[PDB]
RNA sequence: CUUAAAGAGUCAACCCUUUGCUUAUCUUCCCUAUUUAAAUGUUAGCAGCCGCAUAGGCUG
DNA sequence: AGCAATTTAAATAGGGAAGATAAGCAAAGGGTTGACGAAAGCC
DNA sequence: GGCTTTCGTCAACCCTTTGCTTATCTTCCCT
């Protein structure tokens, strides 16, 4: 829906990877509105465990796990690119 | 890439005005520098250049005479004159509200910077005075020019200071040109061969003389480079800025 | 680890008194405020009488 | 139950008076802030 | 054998009476 907005001066001034940057990307940049109401927003219900629901999941789960192979043979440039396409895609459907 | 830490409002109170000899008034660069590398001791933090304005300073006195300080009977085998009043080496005071902006290069986020700074301030002392209070310090990074004077500009109000430099000496000068003349390092004359009575028995110790720059104060918005307000430690035993002489 | 490290300035008080800023003034002449026009917006929500009604109807 | 119109021009000038004085007293304090050197009891 | 206390030793001025700087402000433009 948005992406996440880092108000850090040290972390604007130095990072630059993928993880690395990633790793500054807390609940307060954005998502975490106001606060008060947060172990009622964790209370979870598990209704979701279907069979097209997870078959789907577990298909897709393994196209991943056959795929990331060759992720790691990407430059953070290709990373950045291809994620950017990934979220636009996702924002479409 | 520059980061910067400002601690705006440093009231301070008990300043040992007595910079040098001849100088009494503002703490000098070497006070500032020897704060910054006081945290790069305590809090790990390293530190490269420090750029302090005064917001305020008083040295206590008459406008010819600073206010000396009561002194205590303290040395050992006097007792027996402690009654009367203890004789008055010169020491003058002063209080001091100023702003702060360490040049620091940091790796984590900005909270456990300003708490490790503010940890290290409340138990700081500015020139030999306790800290009375300081706002919250903030972090600011030049990434180019322009954030360089986004930070020099956040110091807003305080009074930097920036290097004129010497041309012949201190007093010529002081009355001509009109600048204000401070330590910017000191001189050093003889080793010493005697390491009983100092704070540390191995590391090497020299009687120096203070050598002294003369300086101008301008406000910080005013300040055209923020490397002439930046004071670091040269490597002449002495302290300098960043951008040199002040034009 | 900052000319680091450290330090009680205390006390006291009669500013007094005196006073002449007076004097005389020409503001003054001058002159076009002129010409229009729907008050509309239903512009009123009444008077009796048929009734227990301050419910509901009728009469003009 | 809001509707109240538009432009146009706002005076040119001449003057802002000098002459006097602007007190003389008497006070205004010091009190502590001394480190080396040298006798001289004392562990 | 230092060591800590107290007393004696050695001096002598020509002053002057605020600024130092002086504060972080909108053009294009299209949505």
């Amino acid at each position: 829906h948005k992406k996440g907005l880092v108000e850090d001066p040290i972390y604007r001034a130095t990072k630059t990877m993928f993880t690395e940057t990633l790793q500054c990307v807390n609940v307060n940049g954005g998502w975490f509105n106001y606060g008060d109401n947060i172990d009622e927003c964790y209370k979870i219900d598990t209704s979701f465990i279907t069979d097209t629901y997870v078959k789907q999941l577990n298909r897709y789960r393994k196209k991943l796990l056959a795929t990331k192979h060759i992720w790691f043979t990407l430059g953070e440039d290709q990373k950045i690119a291809i994620l950017q396409e990934c979220r636009v895609a996702l924002m479409l459907g | 890439m520059r980061k910067f830490i400002i601690v705006k409002n440093v009231k301070v109170d008990g300043i040992n005005a007595k910079s040098s000899d001849i100088t009494v008034g503002m703490p000098p660069a070497t006070t500032f520098c020897g704060l910054g590398e006081t945290m790069s001791i305590k809090t790990g933090i390293v530190v490269k250049a420090v750029s302090y304005g005064s917001v305020k300073f008083e040295v206590r006195g008459s406008r010819f005479n600073t206010s000396v300080t009561k002194f205590a009977w303290q040395d050992r085998g006097n007792g027996g004159k402690a009654n009367n009043n203890s004789p008055i080496q010169p020491k003058p005071l002063a209080d001091g509200v100023f702003t702060l902006c360490f040049e620091v290069e940091w790796e984590d986020c900005a909270e456990v910077l300003v708490d490790k700074v503010t940890n290290f301030i409340n138990t700081a002392r500015i020139a030999g005075g306790t800290i009375a209070s300081f706002n919250k310090p903030f972090v600011k990074v030049a990434k180019d020019a322009e954030e360089l004077a986004s930070v020099k500009n956040a110091m807003m109000p305080c009074y930097v200071v920036v290097d004129c430099g010497v041309e012949v000496n201190i007093f010529e000068d002081a009355v001509n040109r009109k600048l204000q003349p401070m330590v910017n390092g000191y001189k050093k004359l003889e080793k010493i061969v005697d390491n009983k009575h100092m704070r540390d028995k191995f590391t090497p110790a020299y009687l120096a003389t203070p050598t002294y720059t003369m300086i101008g104060y301008k406000m910080v918005s005013n300040v055209d480079n923020f490397d002439q307000a930046l004071w670091q430690y040269g490597e002449n035993t002495k302290v300098k800025t960043i951008g040199g002489i002040y034009n």
